RNA sequence: CACAGGGAUAACUGGCUUGUGGCGGCCAAGCGUUCAUAGCGACGUCGCUUUUUGAUCCUUCGAUGUCGGCUCUUCCUAUCAUACCGAAGCAGAAUUCGGUAAGCGUUGGAUUGUUCACCCACUAAUAGGGAACGUGAGCUGGGUUUAGACCGUCGUGAGACAGGUUAGUUUUACCCUACUGAUGAACUCGUCGCAAUGGUAAUUCAGCUUAGUACGAGAGGAACCGCUGAUUCAGAUAAUUGGU
RNA sequence: AGGUGUCCUAAGGGGGGCUCAUGGAGAACAGAAAUCUCCAGUAGAACAAAAGGGUAAAAGUCCCCUUGAUUUUGAUUUUCA
RNA sequence: AGACUAAUCGAACCAUCUAGUAGCUGGUUACCGCCGAAGUUUCCCUCAGGAUAGCAGUGUCGACCUUCAGUUUUAUGAGGUAAAGCGAAUGAUUAGGGACUCGGGGGCGAUUUUUAGCCUUCAUCCAUUCUCAAACUUUAAAUAUGUAAGAAGCCCUUGUUACUUAACUGAACGUGGGCAUUCGAAUGUAUCGACACUAGUGGGCCAUUUUUGGUAAGCAGAACUGGCGAUGCGGGAUGAACCGAACGCGGGGUUAAGGUGCCGGAGUGGACGCUCAUCAGACACCACAAAAGGCGUUAGUACAUCUUGACAGCAGGACGGUGGCCAUGGAAGUCGGAAUCCGCUAAGGACUGUGUAACAACUCACCUGCCGAAUGUACUAGCCCUGAAAAUGGAUGGCGCUCAAGC
């Protein structure tokens, strides 16, 4: 029984199939500022300024911006309590994040929906709502007529 | 002195198969799986029966390779030694161990009672499932009560419940009587040594009029 | 329990891909219109790729029988489950209705055979339309021309709280 | 050799398990001159019991006296003999396989502390087991297992050895219950009776005749009835014999 | 099922040219195997060591130059109070 | 002899140090009310013990801030288990066929054989085929898991810098202004945040599901959750862990698990069937039984036969070539080997048994005479039976129960 600092990181930290070699260098062409949101996913062929085997998947905040590395912050559950760790990791492992890309588009999308309406005349209903039962409605047996059924009687396959 | 076969009748382990790590396993029983004309054209054999386990057990090599011999002299004697084809559908890949006692509780050196029980290797047995098959065989149409009582005979070495299944298909093959039959007719079949290979129309044209001259006219 | 006859009318719900789809119509034999349903949707799982979640129910009506003061006989065809397999049976009966047939079936099925509820299928229930396609002799003794039997031994009925009788009963009646 | 503690932890009974030990089945390649099942049974497989030995450590360490033998009662059947029967490669005799059956028996000695064992002899037979591995306020103390002492191997030495040998204290019942017997108040004192319930008892062999017969080529060689005795056990008695 | 109490002035650092194991076909002694040539060859070779991950105009291989194996203190990660 | 030295000796007796130390046994004194645990993480010559964090009590303070949540929805990330696969890589593994001879071996054509001859047995390629992987994989779930759902928000203009850019081009922090009429999913808020001081505990055990060693165990060791310990009450006759349900003192009503022939409060209640046991059976955890058999009885599947007269029963026949070919003391159907034809038919086998040294003789298969209608065979699963042997007398709780008071 041991514990180091990669133990049982076999198919984690592996590249997938059919994917090794070069490094598609759009990587390397994004930019980032402090309060991003961002998703730590570690790249296996690349040792240098990588993650501990915890934060593969989590999600952080920048908090910091150098020459090759960025600043995250995410926190961890110790038992009863939450502590909030600041880890330094190369921007190969780093990618912006979609978590927060539905709100911004519905907030630009209510902002003009209320402008035009207060234009015209009539109220809103912007906010959203979960999805309510059906209602009524008919259904015609035109050219459609039903077919009857029956359970199968037992035989072997094999 | 091998143990009595009610000791290990269980699944109750994941499956432990001989290689680089467990060495030193003594080889299994059973060696032959097929007897009878094992060179019969698909044509000449149209009849198979099938020996259906019924539950979730396991079965011995040794048990395995008796019951082989007892369906064999069965349809020797009154079919013939050249009217069928017998196959064993089940290989033993499973290892089970043994803890030894009393020859290992000796007075110099080592250590008696349950400290460091891992065991060492005693024999292999065979995994089965519900609705697996275990034995086949296939004959012409007048083997039917021969081919039946042979198997029938055959179950009273195994421990559990078996079933005896006449098929639907034609022979080895995963195809039924009547599909095959018309198949055939049609000429998208070819002959090969005690099988039968089908055609595909994906290849190239040269090659697939040759192996099947017959399916263009 | 109390069966009766239900027929019930299901459909896959529209697409885009796909409006009006196809309408599935069974005969259920269930106690209330809510399992009435519940067999619909578990006889329609091992047919078609269909669940309830992804289909909606369009009908449920009942069905009466249409002559219930006239005797029939019925041929059952079902199918069901031992504890080591399964197995087809054909049984008949003698009564005035359909629903009742799906009664007698039940207990004596479970009587007979120790087989449950829980697993029996009903393939088709028909009435048989002349008398001389009964096969089964405990039924053919009850079409004998000008039946009549009498009844011997035949215990009377006392008040289960009238104790201490004062003479002999007579089972003669 | 000592102290504080531990059933958180071993050596014996008891409890769960049954590998090993013991006992019984299912299929049938074959043995049996020919013939699978008179009598057996390979290769496989399903069980039962707690009189062998293991595995665990649940109960007792402010203590349940730890080998064997002697005496005594009762219980189980997987039946050695005794009763009556069914099968055979059962002519007779001698035998082998099975059933109903635990009522009645199952020995005397040489060697060893022995449990275990092996010889001599009689007998119808000399079957297998349990009861806290029955039984120490019932006995004995031959062995193991305190202190004395000798030898051999090991250790420089004190000392060690499930290696051999010799000598070594065995305590208390008047209490409660259980058992064997003996009195006894109440309805006046007596004599003669009935019988619910509880207990229960007999066992085996030998001689004569059947008979040199049935059976069998011969060698050999039975049985029921009948008659007279004897072995083990039980209840009494003292005229004769013996003991005191 | 196995491994550690070591080894390295290069087996560290930078730059540059090349591509491997193996198979097919040929060439005096030469052959099963010595050296040379063409074609195919996704890593089936190599990277000090146990096993896993990673690497192809390289992280392998050959060539050129060096000592970031240097000075001053701080922040953060895994085992974790 | 570790013997004796005042009943004391493998180190006498008397007083003092001395109330000598103990991580170890034993005890620890009135009532009511409110709250209410742990046997787990890290370190210790630590393992019968301590410190540390956790679980708990009390005292408060900041607002009553309106924030929060062992939960759901919507949007968007990560994983390599169950399953699946091997005519897909690695590894294991059964069998034929085609192509090849100079890869090996055994023959033949003159073993000629250094003949690309005829055979073939391995080996090698190609298209197929039967089975597998905790330390294999191209694929790939269910259950669980990270982040977000705004006023601390969105948009517009332009001030600061010793940083950065060729550069007022950027980056952070800002001034000013605009956007609420509706602050931008559901439900709840019977309980929001911070601080101080400290008690006990640090031997645990049981259960569904997943699961490791072991033949197995009322055995040893783990994960999520629920219990006993620390807990009474109704049911399982009895029993810490099971089912129902958690508790101030009383009165009335209704139920849960479980029951209604008596013990025992309430049906000898109703409908359809199955079972006769000279060992019946009788309610989850639970106090046990299997393989294999039955012409006991009930229900079903399939196939075959039949008024050109079946199955059963009684009665008749049961022929020739031909004692077929070999085999050998002799084997004429009947020790054994290999063949398996015809004649006459109403019918008869180069044969089913008994039998002889061999014959003979008997019988069977097959057909026919009598009768007057439906049978014959092989399988499936319900209850019952055989399989079923232990020690004081005995336990479906007891008595008892048979169109049940059993299933
Ligand atoms: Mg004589």
């Amino acid at each position: 029984h041991a514990a180091g600092l990669r133990s049982g990181t076999r198919y984690a930290f592996s590249r997938g199939f059919r994917k090794h070699g070069q490094i598609p260098l759009s990587t390397y062409l994004r930019t980032y500022r402090v309060g991003d949101i961002v998703d730590i996913k570690v790249n296996g062929a690349v040792q240098k300024g990588m993650p501990h085997k915890f934060y593969h998947g989590k999600t952080g905040v920048v908090y910091n911006v150098t020459k090759s590395a960025v600043g995250v912050i995410v926190y961890k559950r110790v038992k009863h309590r939450y502590i909030e760790k600041r880890i330094n990791v190369r921007i190969e492992h780093v990618k912006p994040s979609r978590s927060r890309e539905d709100f911004l588009r519905r907030v630009k999308e209510n902002a003009e929906l209320k402008k035009k309406a207060k234009a015209e005349g009539v109220p809103v209903q912007l906010k959203r709502q979960p999805a309510m039962p059906r209602e009524a409605h008919t259904v015609s047996i035109a050219d459609n007529k039903p077919v009857t059924l029956a359970p199968v009687a037992y035989e072997t396959t094999i | 002195a091998r143990r009595p076969a009610r000791c290990y009748r269980y699944c109750k382990n994941k499956p432990y198969p001989k290689s680089r790590f467990n060495r030193g396993v003594p080889d299994p029983k059973i060696k032959i799986y097929d007897l009878g004309r094992k060179r019969a054209t698909v044509d000449d054999f149209p009849l198979c029966v099938h020996l259906v386990s019924n539950e979730y057990e396991q079965l011995s090599s040794e048990a395995l390779e008796a019951a082989r011999i007892c369906a064999n002299k069965y349809l020797v004697k009154y079919a013939g030694k050249e009217g069928f084809h017998l196959r064993v559908r089940a290989h033993p890949y499973h290892v089970i161990r043994i803890n030894k006692m009393l020859s290992c509780a000796g007075a110099d050196r080592l250590q008696t009672g349950m400290r460091g029980a891992f065991g060492k290797p005693q024999g292999t047995v065979a995994r089965v499932d519900i609705g697996q098959i275990l034995i086949s065989v296939r004959t012409r149409d007048s083997n039917r009560a021969i081919a039946l009582e042979a198997l029938r005979r055959c179950q009273y070495k195994f421990p559990g419940r078996q079933k005896i299944i006449v098929s639907k298909n034609w022979g080895f093959t995963p195809l039924r009587r009547e599909e095959y039959l018309e198949k055939k007719a049609a000429g998208r079949v070819r002959v090969d040594g005690a099988y039968v290979q089908f055609l595909t129309n994906h290849g190239n044209l040269e090659e697939n009029m040759r192996r099947f001259p017959d399916a263009f006219k | 329990g109390r069966l009766q006859e239900y027929q019930v009318i299901g459909r896959h719900l529209p697409t885009e891909a796909n409006p009006n789809p196809a309408l599935y119509r069974m005969r259920i034999f269930a106690p209330n219109e809510v399992v009435a349903k519940s067999r619909f949707w578990y006889f329609l799982r091992g047919l078609k790729k269909v669940k309830k979640a992804t289909g909606e129910i369009v009908s449920v009506n009942v069905i009466s029988e249409k002559h219930p003061l006239k005797v029939k006989n019925f041929g059952i065809w079902l199918r069901y489950d031992s504890r080591s397999g399964t197995h087809n049976m054909y049984k008949e009966y003698r009564e005035t209705s359909r629903v009742a047939a799906v009664e007698a079936m039940y207990a004596d099925m479970a009587a007979r055979h120790r087989a449950r509820f829980r697993s029996i299928h009903i393939l088709k229930v028909v009435e048989l339309e002349k008398t001389e396609d009964v096969k089964r002799p405990y039924i053919k003794q009850l079409v004998a021309k000008n039946l009549s039997f009498p009844l011997p031994h035949r215990v009377p009925k006392i008040s289960t709280k009238k104790i201490f009788s004062a003479k002999r009963p007579s089972t003669f009646s």
